[PDB]
């Protein structure tokens, strides 16, 4: 799993960072960004992560904030989940709620 | 049909709120252009503003509305300029003579609280006043108010100040007392 | 984004106003009352969210609620939202 | 500060005092023109007559000199300008209390500014209209004071801007009777001088350098006793510009004219720039929603003293 960033989260974290064309809207374009390593990032970068959850429940919360670190794309998900000791209806249940931001990679 | 004028600057129509015979619309270049449904009848139209708004109109149908008429006095409207400050002209009329000859008299400029503003539109207030929600390029939206700008500041023999606005009705004196 | 303002259906001193996402997704409707300048004036009260692709919006003065939304595939969308 | 509403239905254009400071003319573009009286028991202003003048938006009105009657100006965009009379046999708030004298149908453009000349010079008129046209009416028949006759044609601009580009005019005269005839006049961006010949008719005296953008506003200081006069214009830009002017072809005196001082204070458009009785403050009013008051120091450099918010 390698987590990916829009371009609506980026306004959105400007919008928070200015807390403290101009004429179309073409919809077929999208300012996609990829954290290639979310434990290594910057502040910006874990404002972006960070904001991608602001809406899912206190449980979709949890399970994001303890495997962030895991979504690399190096590590694979059944040894995530067996060392962890989480459910994989619990993966799931993340993978399926962040639908647009979540890329799925299949290799042996 | 009644008519058909052929016009390159056939866009979003905005009907006056005030005068229903006056309606505007602009093109692909840009090009604003304010029309009179009496001369078209019978065909120029009553003003043109050579690049006012966004260009592209034909290629994309996802268009903002940056040019508003004026929903709290007659003979205005408000545009919209690299989403950071709207120019609120005010026009001039004069009778030939019913149709009204349009020309600008005075252009207003108001900075946004916050850059990237893609759309806007107005609030109406209580005493003539002037708001305006703008909705930004993120989808956030926000209101914004319009200050009162002193528009004559004269001075009298006994050391009287006496104020007037571009936006109410009202004037303001500091006597000397 | 389009911020269409919508008269003739408030009885109190609030303008009533529809409002559609930069993504082209949702159609808002808002109530904003005019006299208070402060941000939280502006009140959400309802989102439909069901739209493909939003090319054009339009109010019924008569019926309260009434609001019709175009598409760029081609369904129009006519429904209520007060 | 004390506001009282002057009753109009749209936006009130120009505010001008008589020469007594007791009555006030204010003109919008609802065609209405309103004199308000400043009561001396309850010290507040009230209506003294509202009737409608011009077909539409008048932007510039002026009194008259007390010694010539009460004689107000009127200057709106259809192309004319209006002298109003009062006649005293009539009821106040009523629509007949200033009568109608005299049309000047000789303008092809909207007029923008109206003033008259001091009354040392005679009854004299002078409008600016976008047609860039200056024009001097005078009153030589003084049995009926609805003859005034056009004596002075000063073309200020070549050609007329077009329509869709904004202009502003505006017009000063000299408040000098011991001093040859000279006028402030204002086009687009310039700022021209225009004195009385030896011929009887105006020609070019100076021009004020600077005004890289539009001219909002243009102002004549009193000439007090002092040896230098003094032209405040407010500019487009922030610049609130003072120039020194010292007096000394087919013209009676040649003058040099040098800028005193130029302020950014405003930091925005300076729409309205006036001048006191004696020419010590001056009031500016900008974008910033502040009207400044500036007051020369002892080194002749003008600096703000107050600042009113509004």
């Amino acid at each position: 799993i390698n987590i990916r960033v829009d371009k609506h989260i980026k306004m959105a974290v400007d919008e928070d960072l200015e807390k403290e064309f101009e004429y179309d809207d073409p919809e077929m374009q999208h300012d996609y960004t990829i954290i290639l390593e979310p434990e290594r990032a910057t502040a910006i970068e874990k404002r972006w992560l960070y904001r991608c959850i602001y809406g899912q429940p206190s449980d979709i919360q949890i399970l994001f904030n303890k495997l962030l670190k895991y979504f690399n794309g190096k590590v694979p998900m059944e040894l995530v989940i067996i060392k962890e000791e989480i459910s994989r209806h619990d993966l799931k249940k993340l993978l399926n709620a962040l639908d647009k931001y979540l890329i799925e990679i299949h290799h042996w | 049909p009644i008519y058909q004028h052929p016009t390159r600057l056939t866009y979003d129509i905005k009907l006056n709120p005030f005068n229903d015979w006056q309606f505007s619309t602009y093109g692909d270049d840009g090009t604003l252009a304010i029309w009179d449904r009496r001369k078209l009848s019978d065909a120029s139209p009553l003003l043109t503003f050579e690049k006012l708004v966004g260009s592209g109109a034909a290629s994309r149908k996802y268009m903002n509305s940056c040019f508003r008429w004026s929903c709290v006095r007659n003979n205005e409207f408000a545009t919209l300029h690299r989403g950071d400050t709207i120019k609120r002209w005010r026009l001039g009329y004069y009778c030939d003579s019913n149709i009204e000859n349009l020309f600008v008299s005075s252009v207003h400029d108001t900075n946004t609280m916050y850059d990237r503003v893609a759309t806007f539109d107005y609030i109406p207030r209580s005493n003539n006043g002037t708001s305006l929600i703008c909705m930004r390029q993120s989808g956030t939206i926000y209101r914004m108010p319009i200050s009162e700008v002193c528009s004559k500041a004269i001075l009298n023999n006994r050391n009287s100040l006496l104020l007037s606005n571009f936006e109410n009705t009202e004037i303001d004196e500091i006597r000397v007392n | 984004g389009l911020i269409k303002k919508v008269t003739h259906w408030s009885y109190d001193n609030l303008i009533d106003y529809l409002s559609v996402n930069p993504t082209r997704d949702e159609v808002t409707h808002y109530k904003v009352d005019p006299e208070n300048e402060s941000d939280e004036s502006i009140i959400k009260l309802h989102t439909v969210k069901d739209f493909g692709s939003i090319t054009c919006l339009d109010y019924s003065e008569s019926e309260i609620g009434m609001i019709g939304v175009g598409e760029k595939n081609g369904y129009l969308r006519i429904f209520n939202i007060s | 500060m004390q506001p009282f509403d002057s009753g109009h239905d749209d936006l009130v254009h120009d505010v001008v005092y008589d020469f007594y400071g007791r009555h006030v003319a204010t003109c919008s573009s609802d065609q209405h023109i309103k004199v308000f009286k400043l009561d001396k028991d309850t010290s507040n202003w009230e209506l003294s007559d509202s009737w409608r003048a011009h077909d539409s938006s008048i932007v510039a009105i002026d009194w008259a000199s007390p010694e010539y009657g009460r004689i107000i100006a009127s200057a709106s965009y259809d192309k004319t300008v209006k002298l109003w009379e009062e006649d005293p046999d009539q009821e106040e708030c009523s629509g007949r209390r200033w009568n109608k004298l005299c049309t000047l149908n000789d303008s092809k453009g909207s007029l923008y500014s109206v003033k008259f000349a001091p009354a040392h010079l005679g009854l004299k008129l002078a409008c600016l209209g976008n047609d860039g046209i200056l024009r001097l009416y005078d009153a030589l028949e003084p049995s009926d004071l609805r003859s005034w006759t056009l004596t002075s044609e000063m073309k200020v601009l070549s050609i007329p801007p077009a329509n869709h580009l904004q202009s502003d005019f505006c017009l000063s005269w000299c408040p000098s009777r011991f001093s040859p005839e000279k006028l402030a006049v204002s086009a687009l961006e310039q700022a021209i001088i225009y004195q009385r010949g030896k011929d009887g008719k105006l020609h070019v005296a100076a021009k004020l350098p600077g005004h890289k953008s539009l001219i909002r506003s243009i102002s004549w200081a009193p000439s007090i006793g002092r040896w230098y006069q003094l032209i405040a214009t407010g500019c487009k830009d922030g610049r609130i510009r003072i120039f020194k002017i010292t007096e000394k072809a087919e013209l009676q005196s040649n003058l040099q004219v040098e800028l005193l001082s130029e302020h950014d204070d405003h930091n925005g458009e300076v729409w309205s720039v006036s001048w006191n009785l004696t020419g010590t403050i001056l009031s500016s009013a900008g974008d910033d929603g502040k009207v400044r008051l500036w007051k020369a120091t002892y080194s002749n450099e003008f600096k703000c003293m107050s600042v009113i918010t509004a």
